[PDB]
């Protein structure tokens, strides 16, 4: 328990040489090349026999006796091969068994030694309790012994078992132990010996379980030694003899090379604590594997200038990982509170933050460690590390800032593009905006260009950012092609092809095989070790967290929702903002094109959408007298300029709608409602630009146009400025992609532009344009008015007489007064907007055409000509559905449909239930129509055929007849709260409460 | 167990009786919800009433999969035949299939520039019901026998 | 990647230009001439193959494929929880190193933490000479997970563990707890999988995302996703075909929780699993719950014969058991309606309700538990009691459960008022038997038998005492009377006033002469004794004594009040006495105008007392729940309140989607 | 411009007044109904009407700390001091405070031994508001001003 504090007593007391030693064998040992010689010494702690017991062994057996007297080296190798020799192997290999055959246990060192990370550890032992302690910690090895083990190299380390072992089997012949066999190690181990070389040639070995003596400590001296000069890192001796080491030996052998530690200069010991030894030299280093080399307070700006300063490259860096360049130090948290975690030193950072306070306390610093001190913190204000949690006051978190990209700038973007690149950061962000600007093929080459430039330069943070922009984009160049290939020649009926076929082929010949998730493994340990935050955006699957974090306090927030509990402090809510800013900062900041991938658009989306449906029940929120007491009259939630324009980019039309649905948008007010009038009349500008001329960027056409839609969708709740309304309208109508946007679609964004804002004469005229247009379009017979909203050019001039009482447009009169009777189709479009025109245009057209059919009745009494239903209009309607009769008694044989003619059949049930037609044989059409029945006779119409598009689709007049008509108010009146009981709806719930109750 | 109807949706273009490409019905969309002049502002009179409704069906599919024909040879219209079996709640398994056609659609799906990460295979594409002025929608449903 | 294996229990053949070799092995599969005519070696290996596939649920190609189907076989013992079973076969002898795997992770479910850790260890040391490499790797891998376990268990203990459990304790060795420390410190279980031999990578990929600390990452975002498209799905009223993305995380959740307890990983245990699994069920039955409310459209329906519809079955109960809290279930119950919900598997669920009841039976009866496994156990145990409520249970299982939540249940991790609302819960589906009445009825005389001290008094959250209890009895035996609490009044003496007073909360329970013994010891005058009375039924009117009293403590109350408007205002539980008494007036219960003189208080007194004075924008219609359907007709009847209390009602439930409000406004719509 | 209710919390010992750990408000919970009783009791007395709604408070607190004291010496009961300044519409904060109180309360946490593998640090702890026969609950409620 102590122990670790005793030894952390024994560190920071060490000499300096000592702890630079040992942080650079913890270095090494992360880097995965530091090698180990491990020696008896450590397995003597296991109580593994050693040699000397069969040397006496052998001294026995020869001379009938012990030798009572100590072995040199050359005696404990030459007495056994004395046995070798005047007796022979057989009973050689019998001692070998009868000591070295033991299932001795491994110890505390034998896994301490694992826990660094071993590259290699040769070691000279015969002993197979080595090979375990390798498994003990789980790092693997392949054992070697002989020649033959040389080639069966599956790793990459090595347990290079050297001097043989009894795996073989328990024989001299399979070991070195007699001395002809150490003596001739050169000729009979040739392999061993070739690998042992090159191991040691660059492998930062580090001696422990050895004598400073011994003989393979020497060999590996001398062979350490034939390497060229300045050509090989001191290895390392863990040393632990419980005398302390010799100043004279020291020396020695610190000028043969070699990096020693002697246990007993660190520590007091008994004769037989050699445990004790090993085991405080190995965890004062263990311990220096955390960083506990924090000495002072004072010394904080060093340190922390350490850490950061190479960090500077980034324009901006979560504080999610910021933590991860402290090693989970101090957690950054989102709003920017440096939570604590771990602090070996005092002042780790707090000194830091406690001098960003104290002025007085940073005036004490060097002007060397003012300017870094200024630096690091210009650096974490640009992180928006607003101060250390536990002195933390009150915050005031604020919408992060973004690069233009997230700004609605194209212009700016062909501009900086055509501007000369100033050096390689500027040729980074140029191959982002060509990326952006869907240039694709531009971007990519200059991508490659700047990947050669860049490492030529040591940039590299700017080539790594560059190398995942490059495969990010080629994912993007080969999505985007196949979806070419595949569904533009539906789309538009002929494929193009901005991309060549040799240009295809050449970007995927020169990435294949080839996964970004080992790029950042691919990188240099320097690299690597400086830009550890960076390792995130490796692997393919983006978002490698971001998205949990979404689950989790999506789920949270939807608890908090159902338990109407109150809350103190940053909410869930704020977290997932504070995350959201981050993450779009990070990615537009660092020019990173991962932006444009479906996947970061949809985290945005699920984001912002809890955002708001949070936002939606605090709104209605109810607050209870304890409730009010803690806190009353709360902050309400936001819709900002930057908030718009993410709804805009990362929402579908379909989601802005189920959103818009759900929740009551309008209440929320916007803000900057003027940077989002502008952004929007830079949307307009585009379009109109892009349209109006030919070209046609195709592939930046489908990543861009999808933008243009969301915001002018959403925009329905910003007030636009005259000229800016102008301008959005001009876009919506004539240069918008007719492809996309059918005539309905078009007229119900106008008309939520209009429910914000009121159209002028201006705008008047524009859409009076637009229609003299279609009119102009309708001058073929070909030409077809055709919708998905079933809307068209004819609501368009409702809309235009909802706002003008009287409207003559004289284009549209001379049109009539030009159309001929050849001109037909044209006569129909033009009464379609008859109210729009002249008296005399309109006594041309009547003139013309009149009602002859039921589709023609329908548009006369929509634009309102007929003012009464004459005799005849009843009689046409009386035979349309003899037509449908014959046609339905005809089709009862087959499947019985109706899609189209069910919309006039309930247009006549109405008129029979409006009491507005007599006619007694539209009664004689009953029992088709299920609705037909329900208004031409309720009574008999049974009531179970009542649809919920029925109880919420309505009139007004309808519905207050409806209620005036009991025997069918208590039918809907009792399927409709029915209804809403089942699933609570606000129309159901308006129908309940304004109409019948 | 799960539905065992399986829907062949065929899509052949209109003008000339050729097919386009097959592949899985997956879901069908539909809205009736009046948009026209918004929710109030339509025509009205004392005597005059005017249904003012307006619908829109989409439909989507998956495992597309276009007839040779149609990539070698490359106002334009298609058609869809939607082919699923009429099953009853009596007849949960019935000789008779049902037969839905929407001769008016326009392609247009969302899943243009989609360009998700690692794997992909799921080209669903979305169609809207076209409508005209003569006809309010034009699918129908057919039951053969 | 050569062909997606759809999870539906299929295969896509991804995009490859092989021999498209599935295709044919299904056509092999197919053909009875096809696969006889293989060598003989080669058809044991085209069967072996086909056994596998269906056992992994693949059955042929998507595009040749059909109609499927998807049900449970999670058929761990663990996730039965069988514990009896589970230890039964630990202490059984091993003959394989995945049967000493098997005890292993059964050791990690008990609580076992230590001989766990041990058998791992031992497996690794029987499998690295011996090169198993998928077994080694997997028990390297949960050797891994059950020290994270016991870390966070130890570090619960010496932190939270002193207040929650109020004691210290340390069932783990210190010894232990740094040998494990130390055994494989300083490692990532992420480069385990990369530090493994090549071999064993190269032919188990498949553990890579265990080898990921933060494994079912993958599970986690692409849940997340498929529950995007599911609100949508639920927000544009679609109409899907085939499967859509609710059965896909149906079928994920399913095959992740089979593959995890197969294998026995111990990573099964953790919270990021039960999340998980917490989030996968609750997609699934706000699916459901939307699916029983959701318009006809005449399309849907007919493709597909008849109509699927959502069932619980016994596998499901086990999930929702194992893997929600108690606030997870009832904040469930609160949005969605189980109810509507037709379980099944009925007895299968009795089955394992018996055995949770028979699990922390034999934990509490005796006074030896393993604290670890309390832990482990005790939230399982408490969600299967909560979730007993829609389950049908016979007797003696009802018997067994009931007794286990009164006597069997720690009061500490479920106190009295729960007790009482879980057991009121569970016979809304069961009706008191003579037996749940008896067992009632004993765990109400022994919290009598406590009570005889002084020093004891009830404790409850909710405000549910003994008398809750009684009033059940006597609700479903409407002629009961315990014998023991009646010979406890034989006995039972003045000095016992606290045990009086308990004894008077439960009068209807007991004998003539156990009311008269009440009767005489003590009187009934006080305003919590009177409220009591009045609820025990021994006073039906307001004496001139007992209105006096009630005047004496409002005159106190209104003393105290004057006082707070110089030295701060406090209103929680008095006013609960003024609104009662205010009401009480309000409905001709209470005559006397001195009440009128004590008006001054703002909820449900000068409201109820003087309706035309009260302004009424201070109303909160949340005061409408609590009133019942006699003070609901009486409160809409008055002219002076009804006006406004209907416009606060409308306008506030227009504004929420509530359906209490909802009720409330129709019996308001008068 | 954050909500300014940085509450701060001190658990003490009712048995004796001494404090046991100190921390920051993170949530509160306020639920009320009535019991599911009867009514036909008896004669289900009209004159005998009876207020039967029961009310819980929950609470969380979040940063719990300890005392060196209360962790030196290791029926019993609990308090806590709700600290919070009197937010009021007239002013982001008003000079006065609010004092929010609950003299019995219990800790049964939602921990319940909780493994969640993740390096936070949250030992968030539930507590629900004991009740007693004489009083309903002792939540208090005082105003400096």
């Amino acid at each position: 328990k102590r122990y670790g504090e005793k030894l952390k007593e024994v560190f920071l007391m060490l000499d300096n040489n000592v702890v630079e030693c040992i942080k650079e064998i913890t270095e090494s040992s992360r880097n995965g090349k530091l090698v180990f010689f491990v020696g008896a010494g450590v397995s003597t702690l296991s109580d593994y026999p050693q040699w000397w017991r069969l040397v006496d062994k052998y001294h026995e057996e020869l001379y009938g006796s012990p030798k009572k007297g100590n072995y040199s080296s050359d005696e404990y190798l030459r007495i056994p091969q004395i046995f070798y020799n005047v007796k022979g192997e057989m009973a050689f290999d019998g001692i070998l068994k009868d000591f070295f055959q033991v299932d001795k246990p491994t110890n505390p060192i034998h896994d301490k030694i694992l826990a660094m990370n071993p590259a290699h550890v040769i070691t000279t032992n015969y002993d197979n309790l080595i090979d375990t302690a390798c498994w003990k910690r789980g790092k693997y090895f392949s054992v070697i012994s002989a020649e033959e083990d040389v080639a069966n190299a599956t790793s990459s380390r090595y347990l290079l078992k050297v001097h043989g072992d009894f795996r073989k089997g328990f024989k001299g012949e399979n070991v070195v132990l007699k001395e002809d066999d150490y003596l001739n190690y050169d000729q009979n181990y040739p392999l061993i010996s070739n690998l042992m070389k090159t191991i040691i040639a660059t492998h930062t070995i580090v001696f422990i379980g050895y004598g400073l003596g011994d003989y393979n400590i020497n060999m590996l001296l001398n062979w350490v030694r034939k390497l060229q000069k300045d050509s090989f890192h001191k290895p390392f001796f863990i040393r632990t003899d419980p005398s302390p080491i010799e100043n004279e030996t020291l020396i020695y052998y610190e000028n043969k090379g070699l990096r020693i530690i002697d246990a007993a200069s660190l520590i007091d010991s008994n004769e037989y604590d050699y445990l004790e030894r090993y085991s405080a030299v190995m965890d004062l280093l263990i311990e220096s594997q955390e960083n506990k080399f924090i000495t002072k307070d004072d010394e904080v700006i060093d340190y922390i200038y350490g850490k950061i300063s190479p960090l500077f490259a980034l324009q901006y860096i979560r504080k999610i990982d910021l933590k991860h360049v402290f090693e989970y130090d101090y957690h950054f948290e989102v709003n920017g509170t440096v939570v604590r975690h771990k602090n070996k030193g005092f002042g780790y950072m707090e000194r830091f933050f406690e001098l960003k306070e104290s002025c007085d306390e940073r005036s004490k610093l060097s002007k060397k460690q003012y300017e870094r001190f200024n630096a690091l913190f210009n650096f974490f204000e640009k992180n928006g590390v607003i101060c250390m949690a536990k002195d933390a006051g009150t915050l005031n978190t604020s919408i992060e800032i973004n690069s233009l990209a997230y700004h609605g700038k194209y212009d700016v973007m062909k501009k900086f593009i055509e501007e000369q690149s100033v050096s390689i950061e500027d040729d980074y962000k140029k191959a982002f905006f060509l990326a952006c600007l869907g240039r694709w093929e531009e971007s990519y080459d200059l991508y490659s260009n700047i990947i050669l430039n860049s490492i030529d330069e040591s940039n590299g943070c700017v080539y790594y950012l560059s190398q995942i922009n490059r495969y990010r984009i080629y994912q993007s160049i080969t999505q985007a092609v196949t979806q070419f290939n595949g569904l533009g020649l539906l789309t538009f009926g002929r494929h193009y092809k901005p991309f060549t076929d040799e240009f295809l082929a050449r970007i995927e010949r020169e990435m294949t095989n080839f996964n970004i998730d080992d790029l950042f493994n691919g990188m240099p340990f320097e690299f690597q070790k400086k830009y550890k935050i960076l390792e995130f955006l490796s692997d393919n699957q983006f978002l490698y967290d971001d998205t949990v974090k979404l689950f989790e306090l999506t789920n949270k927030v939807r608890s908090e929702m159902s338990e109407g509990s109150y809350s103190f402090g940053m909410s869930s809510d704020i977290v997932v903002l504070l995350r959201l800013y981050d993450n779009l900062r990070f990615l537009y900041e660092n020019c990173l094109w991962s932006v444009s991938f479906h996947e970061f658009h949809q985290y945005i989306r699920n984001s912002m959408s809890l955002l708001i449906e949070k936002a939606e029940y605090e709104r209605t929120r109810d607050i209870d007298e304890l409730g009010f007491s803690f806190f009353g009259k709360k902050s309400g939630f936001f819709m900002e300029y930057y908030d718009f324009v993410n709804i805009s980019r990362h929402f579908k039309i379909d989601d802005i709608k189920n959103l818009e649905r759900s929740c009551s948008i309008d209440k929320i007010r916007f803000g900057e409602q003027e940077k989002i009038e502008e952004y929007l009349v830079g949307i307009a500008e585009e379009i109109t630009k892009q349209f109006s001329a030919n070209g046609m960027n195709v592939v930046f056409y489908t990543q861009f146009i999808s933008e243009a839609k969301a915001a002018l969708y959403f925009a329905k709740y910003v007030k636009l400025s005259e000229e800016g309304l102008g301008k959005i309208v001009k876009a919506l109508l004539f240069y918008f992609p007719e492809r996309d946007l059918d005539i309905g679609k078009r007229y119900v964004w106008l008309e939520r532009l209009t429910k914000c804002n009121e159209l002028p004469k201006s705008i008047i005229s524009i859409i009076d344009d637009f229609l003299v247009l279609q009119a102009e379009k309708h001058i073929d017979q070909n030409y077809s008015e055709v919708s998905s909203n079933g809307l068209y050019s004819r609501d368009y001039g409702a809309l235009i007489k909802h706002f003008e009482k009287n409207f003559i447009s004289k284009r549209l009169s001379e049109i009539t007064l030009c159309l001929t009777q050849d001109k037909q189709k044209q006569i129909d479009f033009l009464f379609k907007l008859l109210p729009l025109l002249s008296t005399n245009a309109k006594s041309h057209l009547l003139s013309f055409k009149s009602v002859e059919n039921i589709n023609d009745l329908m548009n006369g009494i929509r634009i309102g000509l007929i003012d009464e239903f004459t005799p005849e209009h009843e009689e046409l309607i009386i035979e349309y559905l003899e037509t449908r009769k014959v046609n339905y008694i005809v089709e009862k044989e087959k499947g019985i449909q109706t899609f189209s003619s069910n919309d006039y059949m309930s247009t006549f049930g109405i008129w029979y239930f409006l009491e507005e037609i007599n006619n007694s044989k539209m009664e004689e059409f009953i029992g088709m129509d299920d609705q037909y029945d329900f208004f031409v006779d309720p009574e008999n119409f049974d009531y179970k055929k009542f649809i919920p598009s029925w109880l919420k689709n309505y009139n007004d007049k309808l519905l207050g007849k409806i209620a005036g008509n009991k025997h069918m108010k208590h039918h809907v009146i009792e399927v409709l709260k029915e209804r809403v009981k089942n699933s609570n709806d606000k129309r159901y719930l308006e129908i309940l409460m304004n109409y019948f109750i | 167990t799960v539905i065992q109807d399986t829907a062949d949706v065929y899509f052949k273009r209109k003008s000339d009786g050729k097919l386009v490409f097959t592949a899985e019905a997956q879901t069908a969309s539909f809205s009736q919800a009046i948009s026209e002049e918004k929710l109030r502002g339509g025509i009205g009179n004392k005597p005059l009433y005017i249904l003012k409704s307006e619908k829109e069906i989409n439909l989507t599919v998956k495992n597309a999969f276009f007839d040779l024909e149609w990539l070698a040879m490359t106002s334009e219209r298609y058609e869809v035949e939607y082919r699923t079996i009429a099953y009853n709640p009596d007849t949960e398994e019935v000789y008779s299939d049902i037969y839905i056609q929407f001769p008016n659609v326009s392609p247009s799906g969302e899943f243009e520039m989609s360009l998700e990460n690692g794997n992909a295979l799921a080209p669903e594409i979305k169609f809207e019901a076209l409508a005209d002025t003569d006809t309010d929608e034009m699918a129908v449903v057919i039951e053969a026998s």
